DNA sequence: TGAGCGGCCTCGGCACCATGTGACTTA
DNA sequence: TAAGTCACATGGTGCCGAGGCCGCTCA
């Protein structure tokens, strides 16, 4: 139960230096973690340009709850339009003093970020996808729940969710075949044959991973500990222009 | 309600009597354009174009379509304009006031 | 259901002035192109005209059956009514019009004086801010500072809880 | 300038 | 007033009414203020209803709150305790009173926390205090630990759900002093109470009774629309609470402070806070200058903070990133506006078809915003490319198949308005010029602007670059070509066939304004002729009636525009060929002069009514016909016997002050030598 | 101005699945 | 020692009757 709040950024800002700063006004020491990560592996999802810089900023007292453990997750690419987005978890007041001085020191424009439809379909796919020390990668399958709230006259439909077990979503992923995106790709193509509803239309408030995690429009929040880079990845190709 | 059923039917009529017309006229201008291998457009006599020049419920029609689109255009026109029209005032108060601050500022 | 008469009549009315019109182009231009043989690059000055006596046309047949209905007065049929609603529509948001255009363009010119006064105000500042000059222990400071503010918050605690009479902003 | 009401005379044909 | 410190003096029945009417007419002064409330506080005579009465009813302020009446006030709220007894216990009602009374209207902010661990002063200290917290620096985590000691103490009752409004206030405000939203948790979870108190009543009649008060108080302090909304924005903040040498430059808080340390002033890089948006200075006071306080202090260039910003939130905007894209554009739109060299960015990169496909809306409104008052800094290549992007956006709009479509429309009155501005300039008049034509060249092209499908937009296009046209006209220092002002007949016979009655109108503007700055060029050029031919077409067409024997009616011979009269039935053949092609017979206008006869009718209160609804010869003779006698005596027009008589009285009531004809009639005066007279 | 019905809505009690961790077993 | 099965105790979503204030609302 760690959500996570997203909020771009305008600038390719680099943290390996003047973070000093940052402890001597925090008295703390932070954790700061620098990988290169090269997230769509895959030949179909590009071959060229696939690396990223992650940053797990992490304000280390102690480890007992998110209230000592308010992580800073960053991803960029510089060949983009926009170059940087951060996520961080947590409740801890310490964050927004960072978020501060991030901006009051880099001189960055910052904006908090919503998912459209297409966008927390594509997160619920990236979310899936497992990199293991061996470098390959693995579909975990969760008990998915599409879960809407329509708006409509007189408060007619107020809400309405669909419920996909995880055996019937594997099996609609292999009835469509060997694919690596199976909610877009088999899950919601099914549902609008199936039901007639186009889903990337739909008010769409969150999709439910049992176990897992629940995004929804404006957080994500998730059982483990961090966030995957897929799920990054398509953060950060949701919010450019 | 009759007489507008009945005038309904009329002009229907007379629209497809000019879709007809439409009809024949390309499929005419279709064929001449089939006939005719010159892909480049020749250049038009001014002697023919003259010629055309002598030559030769519709009109209810017409204003009727004419006069009520043109009513509500206008009307939108006003909602659009004076929507711009108030910014432009609420940005001139403001504009008007820092400029004020910022002389102030010249002379101090 | 007379609304729905309304409303059905204004489509079609809008379907017969589109098909009017794109008629009587194609019935122009084929009369162009069957006395010549493919001379269809007609310059803009000749398809303007061509444009001009469509309009001209059209503006005559609406006053030709304006003619038509509007010279006796029979005061029952519902398209007579009709017309003087379209009239009475058309002509009432004149005014308004030219009133809302002039306010706009003075409020244009007021817009330019502005602009005017800040390039102005600016140039003048850019040029005095090149004339001034750049720009140029604390342990024991900081302790003081928080001793005068824990004296002053603790005198604000004795002057209010005690119920002394005279309570002041003492620096 | 001779390019440009050329270019009119393009849109206004195509219009 | 000084009736009303008397009557204090003198209490030191019939003053109370006294005091009551003079404060309901003008109200107290703040030494007046502070010596009603030091008598009332001390001593008890006076009745506890009356004494509520009068803080409810009496204390009407006129100015500023003077520190002295908060100071003397503050004395009067203690208790009685173990170190002061020879003071007497002040009623807790009317304590409370006085702190609701203070609701209608660093070191004190400690003052009145302090003070809020008073039972019965709880339901009205709680908006003092929320309205003196301001700043983040304000919080502190003393304050904190008092508010929830004194919140979860038993022996309260309002002290849960108000002091959960304060925390929820400061968790608002300041987003550090370590999480306190457990603390809230550990405070009441009913989101009743504190529902209640988030909205507070104030006494509305009190409020409308200090409002005219006020109103009739100081001239330019305290307006009273600013009060109303200051007052709506107090509550408001309580409504929404549910979700060392250098200065910076936020602590600069007033314009003196810019002074003395302009040298040693550090600009921050906080871009996004000091842009994005009360009576005490704080960083927030002078929010409006920081923009331009930045392009003064960093020397201005396509690299400083707002142009980035601007850019940056404009990409934003066409992107579809902002939840709520018409909070920003407004500020874009005002530091863009002016700024010459961001403004020109701003076209160079954004007034293009790809970010018109994004976003028209917002691509409209930087329109209105940006191009109004560009003035170019590179005259070349400017036309070239607004032709381009012209071309672009009318490509675009048409394409569509709508043409309520109107963005085409709406950003060329926005390039006109440009126009304006340039050729309010000597220099550079050429291209707005040229730029002006194009645009007269593209609102003409019947894909828009039609004789079937209508578009007033492109009509207010139209008439205002005529307006614009009669304006540049009207000025003899410039030295401007005379090619410049013609648009080539192609447009003026289009336009003049057009049945608008204001397009023709400026039409009329337009050649009257020509024709006077022509009157001092030679009588015989190449557009000299070129307007004789505007005025002879036009004014056949509008009151000659002699179209058929002319050589042609707007380029087109009369042969054809009568062959057109030919199979064209009309009911009575009595004068069919001169029916209907006078300024009774134009589309446009001919119900606008059977409005202007019936008006003539009632000023003149004739009994007679012209009952057909048609103006011509044929009508107006059978209604001479059908009423010959009384036509004869009286009750009609006077001083009109045939149908040139009323046409000429028709003019007359179209040049009057009350109608947007004035061009027509005055171009109808002008040439021609039988209405020569009647100018 | 004053009583007054109806959507709201939150309290909270209940119902049920969901969930994370220690204890214990397997390899 | 890595992984698995287990009941266990707490987390949490949904549901609904009670009741309160609100929100106009109409005479």
């Amino acid at each position: 139960p760690y959500t996570w709040k997203f909020l771009g950024i305008s600038k390719q800002l680099s943290l390996e230096n003047g973070i000093a700063k940052l402890n001597q006004l925090l008295n703390l020491e932070v954790d700061l973690d620098i990988q290169t990560i090269r997230v769509p592996s895959d030949p179909d999802g590009g071959t060229a340009a696939d690396e990223y810089i992650r940053y797990e900023m992490r304000l280390d007292i102690s480890n007992l709850d998110e209230g000592t453990y308010s992580k800073f997750i960053f991803l960029g690419n510089s060949k983009m339009e926009v170059p940087m987005f951060l996520c961080y978890c947590g409740t801890d007041n310490r964050n927004e003093v960072v978020l501060q001085w991030l901006k009051a020191e880099y001189g960055v424009i910052m904006w908090p970020i919503k998912f459209e439809q297409k966008t927390m379909i594509k997160l619920a796919d990236a979310s899936i996808v497992h990199v293991t020390k061996e470098n390959i990668e693995q579909i975990t399958w969760f008990s998915s729940k599409l879960y809407f709230e329509p708006e409509t006259q007189d408060k007619n439909l107020r809400q309405f969710s669909i419920e996909i077990p995880r055996e019937s979503c594997e099996g609609l992923a292999l009835g469509y075949g060997n694919t690596m995106h199976p909610y877009n790709d088999a899950i919601v193509p099914y549902i609008y044959n199936e039901t007639g509803m186009a889903v990337e239309r739909l008010p769409l408030t969150s999709v439910i991973l049992a176990g897992h995690t629940k995004i929804m429009r404006e957080s994500i929040v998730t059982s483990t500990r961090s966030l995957r880079n897929r799920v990054l990845a398509v953060v950060l190709q949701s919010i450019q222009f | 309600k009759d007489v507008l059923d009945v005038y309904i039917k009329n002009l229907e009529n007379q629209i497809g009597n000019k879709r007809y017309f439409l009809k024949q006229a390309q499929g005419a201008i279709d064929e001449i354009t089939k006939r005719s291998l010159d892909t480049e457009g020749k250049p038009v006599n001014s002697e023919v174009f003259t010629e055309l020049l002598r030559k030769p419920p519709i009109g209810f029609s017409l204003t009727s379509n004419f006069l009520s689109l043109r009513a509500q255009s206008s009307s939108e026109w006003l909602s659009l304009m004076n929507d711009q029209s108030v910014d432009q005032k609420a940005m001139l108060l403001l504009q008007n006031n820092i400029n004020s601050d910022l002389k102030e500022l010249l002379r101090k | 259901s007379s609304e729905k008469q309304w409303e059905r009549i204004q489509q079609l009315e809008k379907e017969h002035v589109e098909v009017y019109r794109e008629l009587l182009i194609t019935l122009d231009r084929l009369y162009l192109i069957r006395k010549h043989n493919h001379a269809v690059i007609l310059s803009h000055t000749q398809q303007r005209l061509l444009e001009i006596r469509h309009q001209l046309q059209i503006n005559l047949e609406k006053t030709a059956l304006l003619i038509r209905l509007l010279e006796k007065p029979d005061n029952t049929n519902v398209l007579f009514t009709k017309l003087q609603n379209l009239l009475e529509e058309s002509n009432s948001l004149d005014y308004e019009l030219l009133q809302s255009l002039g306010a706009q363009s003075s409020l244009h010119k007021q817009l330019i004086e502005s602009r005017a006064e800040r390039d102005e105000l600016m140039s003048k500042l850019i040029e005095l801010s090149s004339k001034f000059p750049k720009p140029t222990t604390a342990g024991k400071q900081v302790e003081v500072e928080k001793e005068n503010e824990t004296i002053q918050e603790l005198m604000i605690a004795l002057q209010i809880h005690s119920g002394y009479t005279n309570i002041s902003y003492t620096i | 300038n001779d390019i440009t009401q050329d270019f009119l005379n393009l849109i206004s044909i195509s219009s | 007033s000084l009736i009303l410190d008397d009557i204090i003096l003198s209490l030191t029945k019939t003053t109370l009414s006294l005091l009551y009417e003079k404060s309901k007419q003008y109200g107290l002064s703040s030494p007046q203020l502070q010596a009603l409330v030091r008598l009332l506080c001390e001593t008890s005579i006076i009745d506890t209803v009356t004494k509520v009465y009068i803080v409810e009813n009496c204390f009407l302020p006129d100015g500023y709150l003077t520190k002295e009446l908060l100071l003397e006030i503050i004395n009067h709220l203690g208790t009685p305790t173990v170190f002061s007894r020879y003071r007497i216990q002040t009623p807790p009602v009317l304590q409370s009173a006085l702190c609701k009374w203070l609701v209608h209207v660093n070191i004190s902010s400690s003052i009145w926390l302090h003070l809020w661990q008073f039972s019965f002063l709880q339901k009205w200290i709680t908006p003092l205090v929320i309205w003196q917290a301001t700043t983040p620096v304000d919080v502190k985590p003393w304050k904190l630990s008092i508010i929830k000691r004194c919140a979860m103490h038993p022996g309260y009752r309002d002290a849960p759900g108000s002091a959960t409004l304060i925390l929820q206030r400061f968790q608002c405000l300041v987003g550090a002093s370590s999480q306190i939203t457990e603390s809230i948790i550990t405070i009441n979870c009913n989101r009743k109470t504190l529902k209640s108190h988030r909205n507070l009543k104030l006494d509305a009649h009190f409020l409308s009774i200090l409002k005219r008060i006020l109103s009739r108080a100081h001239p330019a302090n305290f307006p009273a629309d600013t009060v109303q909304n200051t007052i709506d924005m107090y509550l408001s903040e309580i409504h929404q609470l549910g979700a060392d040498s250098t200065v910076s430059l936020w602590d600069v808080t007033s314009l003196e402070q810019l002074a003395q340390n302009w040298p040693q002033l550090h600009i921050p890089n906080d871009v996004d806070y000091m842009m994005k948006p009360r009576k005490v200075m704080s960083r927030d006071s002078l929010k409006h200058l920081y923009s331009s306080i930045i392009l003064i202090k960093n020397s201005r260039d396509e690299s400083s903070s707002p142009y980035e910003w601007c850019i940056w939130q404009l990409k934003r905007c066409f992107a579809h990133q902002i939840e709520t894209p018409q909070e920003v554009i407004p500020i874009i739109i005002s530091v863009s506006s002016m700024d010459n060299k961001l403004s020109s960015r701003i076209i160079q990169t954004f007034c293009n078809l790809k970010y018109l496909k994004l976003d028209e809306l917002t691509l409209k409104k930087v329109c209105g915003g940006i191009l109004p008052l560009w003035k170019p800094e590179l005259i070349s290549g400017t036309r070239e490319f607004f032709v381009k992007f012209m071309a672009s956006i009318f490509m675009w709009s048409t394409r569509d198949g709508h043409d309520n479509n109107c963005t085409f429309s709406e950003t060329c009155f926005y390039v006109l308005q440009m126009i304006t501005n340039w050729v309010l300039d000597d220099k550079l008049i050429a291209l707005g010029l040229t730029l002006l034509h194009d645009m007269q060249s593209l609102l003409t092209l019947d894909k828009i602007f039609n004789n079937a499908t209508s578009n007033r937009f492109s009509t207010m296009a139209f008439i205002s670059s005529l307006d614009i046209l009669t304006q540049l006209s009207k000025q003899t220092k410039s030295d401007y070509a005379i090619q410049y002002l013609i648009v080539g007949p192609d447009i003026m016979n289009k336009v003049f066939s057009s049945d608008d009655p204001l397009l023709l109108s400026a039409a009329c503007r337009y050649l009257v304004a020509t024709k006077n700055k022509l009157m001092q060029y030679p009588s015989t050029n190449k557009f000299v002729r070129m307007q004789n031919q505007y005025i002879m077409d036009l004014t056949n067409y509008l009151y000659r009636n002699k179209v058929l024997s002319s050589k042609s009616l707007f380029g087109v011979s009369p042969d054809f525009f009568k062959q057109i009269l030919e199979n064209l039935y009309i009911p009575t053949a009595d004068f069919k060929n001169a029916k209907f092609f006078t300024i009774t017979g134009i589309p446009a206008l001919s119900y606008i002069c059977i409005i202007i006869l019936r008006r003539l009718e009632t000023a003149e209160n004739t009994k007679i009514k012209f009952t057909s609804g048609i103006i011509n010869e044929e009508t107006f003779n059978n209604f001479f016909r059908v009423h010959h006698d009384e036509i004869g005596q009286h009750g009609w027009i006077k001083g009109v016997n045939n149908i040139h008589d009323l046409r000429v009285k028709i003019l007359m009531h179209l040049s009057n002050t009350a109608n947007p004809y004035r061009d027509i009639a005055a171009f109808l005066f002008t040439y021609l030598k039988s209405l020569s007279k009647y100018s």
